[PDB]
């Protein structure tokens, strides 16, 4: 089973700002990683196929990078409009792991 | 259009077993597996198992094993899960999700969010 | 002295396609071979040139789990010195090695109604393969794979654990 830590818990930060997310996996996993976004009271939803291209629908301004083993998400610039949580998954070999997610806050 | 629509909500009193459904639609159903996934107030989500909708074949969550089990009704496209026996822990919010096992490997469809309310009173 | 990978390699997701089969370096682990060999699923375990219950004695200097597809009849010809197009073209195993070959029927879950094609096998080539290489008309050839084909065409998923004896420093090392 591979453990995916995923922090920090809390990201406070201004709008404007670039935000930076990252998942450490527990093992090597190649690149079979998914990110998903929850916002307030809402289901989540998937953000990034394979961790590092956007699926087809979700805007541009998402955007995946890194490989192997260390997988991060940036986001261009966070306004109220995406404030919300992002969960770390993977789909590799079972059992499937959901990560602990972070939160944005002002 | 595909799209997932949970049972609804549910109350009952521990020990009082739920068998709770999400209703499939818009899709064929044996293409795309079904996946169960689980969270509660206060934290993220978490993995319960998984079911293919053509041949019966079930995988679960090790903490799991006992409580869950899966089934599916391939005729009318709805899959179940059925959970034996509650705690006032165990109150907790369930999605039903797609995951698509021969193309992309996501989770990219999802209910609309499964209420469980435990309750001793 | 932390147990070892060996789920991963048996419980991933999706298998490679022997054509271009899947290869892991199994290092720094105490495998546990009792949990392998106790299970029912897997249909043969044949090991050649060790004994399958001596396997959780011994250590081991490094150790390969290739992992792929391929139909049921050709599972036989895994066995090493066989000839045949999917020997020869696709996967060879050297002459007299010292490995385990383990494989189960995967058809609850690679088959796919109207048929999964995502599987590949080299169907031409102009010379025989050299042991432990892969290569990358068409000279692919697509399995159909349908839930309901006959037992020689149902995919068998196949890991064959390479390892070599020889005390050199060993670092995969049983109970
Ligand atoms: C490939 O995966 C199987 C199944 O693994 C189990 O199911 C998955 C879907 C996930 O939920 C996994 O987290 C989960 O372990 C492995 O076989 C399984 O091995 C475990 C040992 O950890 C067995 O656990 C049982 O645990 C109870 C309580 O401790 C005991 O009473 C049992 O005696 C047993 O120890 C589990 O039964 C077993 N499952 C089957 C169907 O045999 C398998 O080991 C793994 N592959 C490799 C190479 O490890």
């Amino acid at each position: 089973d591979i453990v995916l830590t995923q922090s920090p818990a809390i990201l406070s930060v201004s709008p404007g700002e670039r935000v930076s997310f990252s998942c450490r996996a527990s093992q090597n996993i190649g690149t079979i990683i998914h990110w998903y976004q929850q916002r307030t009271n809402g289901s989540p939803r998937l953000l990034i196929k394979y961790a590092s291209e956007s699926v087809s629908g979700i805007p541009s301004r998402f955007s995946g990078s890194g490989s192997g083993t260390d997988f991060t998400l940036s986001i261009n610039s966070v306004e109220s409009e995406d404030i919300a949580d992002y969960y770390c998954q993977q789909s590799s070999s079972w059992p499937l792991t959901f990560g602990a997610g972070t939160k944005l806050e002002l | 259009e595909v799209q997932l629509q949970q049972s609804g909500a549910e109350l009952v009193k521990p020990g009082a077993s739920v068998k709770m459904s999400c209703k499939a639609s818009g899709y064929t159903f044996t293409s795309y597996w079904i996946t169960w996934v689980k969270q509660r107030p206060g934290q993220g989500l978490e993995w319960i198992g998984d079911i293919y909708p053509g041949s019966g074949s079930t995988k679960y969550n090790e903490k799991f094993r006992s409580e869950a089990t899966l089934t599916v009704d391939t005729s009318s496209t709805t899959a179940y899960m059925q959970l034996s026996s509650l705690t006032s822990e165990d109150s907790a919010v369930y999605y039903c999700a797609r995951w698509d096992f021969y193309g992309s490997r996501t989770f990219d469809y999802w209910g609309q969010g499964t209420t469980l309310t435990v309750s001793s009173a | 002295t932390n147990l070892c990978p060996f789920g991963e390699v048996f419980n991933a997701t999706r298998f490679a396609s022997v054509y271009a089969w899947n290869r892991k370096r199994i290092s720094n682990c105490v495998a546990d071979y009792s949990v392998l060999y106790n299970s029912a699923s897997f249909s043969t375990f044949k090991c050649y040139g060790v004994s399958p219950t001596k396997l959780n004695d011994l250590c081991f200097t490094n150790v390969y789990a290739d992992s792929f597809v391929i139909r049921g009849d050709e599972v036989r010809q895994i066995a090493p010195g066989q000839t045949g197009k999917i020997a020869d073209y696709n996967y060879k195993l050297p002459d007299d090695f010292t490995g385990c070959v383990i494989a189960w029927n995967s058809n609850n879950l690679d088959s796919k109604v109207g048929g999964n094609y995502n599987y590949l096998y080299r169907l031409f080539r102009k010379s025989n393969l050299k042991p432990f290489e892969r290569d990358i008309y068409f000279p692919l050839q697509s399995y159909g794979f349908q839930p309901t084909n006959g037992v020689g065409y149902q995919p068998y998923r196949v890991v064959v654990l390479s390892f070599e004896l020889l005390h050199a420093p060993a670092t995969v090392c049983g109970p």
